[PDB]
Parts: structure tokens; C-alpha cells; sequence
């Protein structure tokens, strides 16, 4: 029952049987985002006016609106080495691979 | 300029209701630089809220 | 148990006790965003990659990776007529006030 | 070029697998186009996932 934060989250390709065509790398930390989204919002979170909207409704009465989530609000993107369709090594900068900030939506 | 959100770090992460009007006293501390951002409107009516939730006379 | 996605939320600024410096509009449609982001994932949601990766680890066990969050990932703005600081009437454009599209995040 | 998401909204929008193996079919038909987008390769190994919950035989 803590507040929206980043949490660890590490993702390995070799168990999700990705090592077919993954070269490197085989492994990574991700993070993710997990806690409540009441009222009020912290500076950290950052979050939208619809966002802020939300949650004041909720907290003024749940019964008529939902609680807003706690998700990423900032990423980084990490580098894969692959093999893909033409049997052709690829280094790719995939976006939206790492969270580094979390918020309420 | 507006600091509302520094009352949002605050209160947030701080029986009695000699708590919530700190909270009320830090919100109208800048009660003009903020007329605008909808966090000050909405922390100012929530604090209000909580004023007739909790009995504090 | 539906899908995560968009559905009606009204917006009453004089419920809200912002009579007191909004001119106009006075209420609108919001929306918000609500439903299951489960394994796998619709078009419609166009996710981030870190979700997509998020959704299958849950998928693939709840237990070591929680599930992604229905929040918006498309919004619009909304003009708003209000007196500031300085007694100044301001038309101004307020930015992510309307959800139009949601997804998993 | 890669053609996934159908399949994400045609097996997703449909006590045995008579369905699963539809599925699979239809990402295996576009077994080369995606070799690169994160989905296909989640929804290949779903899939596999699934195969091995409901005991498809």
C-alpha cells in the first residue's frame, strides 16, 4: 500500500525463447511500476491535467470514478543485436525498453 | 513561480485535524502565484473535503 | 471483465467548487479508461514495447510480473475561459483534458 | 508488411484447441514478414504457452 513507484523488473530473453533470435543482449533490467494513484498526486509523478482530474473525482467519490494507474511516464531504449527475416545481423535501438520514471494516468 | 507541489511532498508525506490545516496554511501561503494550475485548485477543494470528512469542529 | 477501453466520465466544474475562477465551459466529456490488459495485446492499443514485454511475463507467470494498466494514451485539449492572478481574463488551451484513445501501458 | 495484429484481434476476439491451433496458423503464416517486431516473437511464444496449459494432446 505504497505510493506509484519503480520497482525492479528483470527481463530474460533466453527464458521467453527468444534466444532463436536474439543475439545479444540475453538479458536486462526493465523495471515497472506498481502503487496507489490517490489524491493527492506527488511532484515526481508529473502527471496530466486529466490525469489530476481523475484522481480528485475518485478521491471526492469513488463510486462514481475510478482511481487513475500507476504506469511509466518515462523510457529509454535499449540496443538488440538480431538475426531477422533476410538472414541479416541487425543492431536496432529499440524505444520503450527501460522505465525510468513512473506516474499516475 | 507556483509551489504547490511542494505542499503536494509535504502533507502527502506526512486523529486530529492539526495536520490538515497545516496543509490548508501551506495552500493559501500561495494563494495567488498558482491561479491557473489545476493541481492548486484541486489540492485547495480537497483539502476542503477532508475539512468535512474527519469532524474537525 | 472487458477489454480495456474507453468509456464515458462527465466533468462538473461547479461540483468541484471551480465556479469560483472558471467562466466557461462549466462541465465535459472526459472519458476514462477501464478494462484488462491481459496476453496479448489488440492493434487498437499500440502499447510500448516495454508493455508488450510486461504483458507476457504476467502472462507467462502472474506471480514473478504483474499485469499493464487501462490508461490514455491519446488525449485532446480543451479551451478554458478563467480569471487569474491579476484580474486578467485568459483564454487559455489546456492541454490532455479529453482521453480519445486507450491502451496498455 | 507485418500483418500480427490481425491475428491479436482475431484469435483474441474469438474446452478445446480447436482454436489455439488456428492461432498458431495464423502466425505462422506470416513466419518471416515480422522477424523483428517484439509482438510477433510474444505471441509465437504465448502461444507455445498455451499449448502446454489445456493439454493439447
Amino acid at each position: 500500500k505504497a505510493r506509484c513507484s519503480r520497482k525492479a523488473l528483470h527481463v530474460n530473453f533466453k527464458d521467453m525463447g527468444w534466444d532463436d533470435w536474439i543475439i545479444a543482449p540475453l538479458e536486462y533490467e526493465a523495471f515497472h511500476c506498481e502503487g496507489l494513484c490517490e489524491f493527492p498526486l506527488r511532484s515526481h509523478l508529473e502527471p496530466t491535467n486529466h490525469a489530476v482530474i481523475q484522481t480528485l473525482m475518485n478521491s471526492m467519490d469513488p463510486e462514481s470514478t475510478p482511481p487513475t494507474c500507476c504506469v511509466p511516464t518515462r523510457l529509454s531504449p535499449i540496443s538488440i543485436l538480431f538475426i531477422d527475416s533476410a538472414n541479416n545481423v541487425v543492431y536496432k535501438q529499440y524505444e520503450d525498453m527501460v522505465v525510468e520514471s513512473c506516474g499516475c494516468r | 513561480p507556483c509551489k504547490i507541489l511542494k505542499c503536494n511532498s509535504e502533507f502527502w508525506s506526512a486523529e486530529f485535524c492539526a495536520a490538515l490545516r497545516s496543509y490548508a496554511l501551506c495552500t493559501r501561503r500561495t494563494a495567488r502565484t498558482c491561479r491557473g494550475d489545476l493541481a492548486y485548485h484541486s489540492a485547495v477543494h480537497g483539502i476542503e473535503d477532508l475539512m468535512s470528512q474527519h469532524n474537525c469542529s
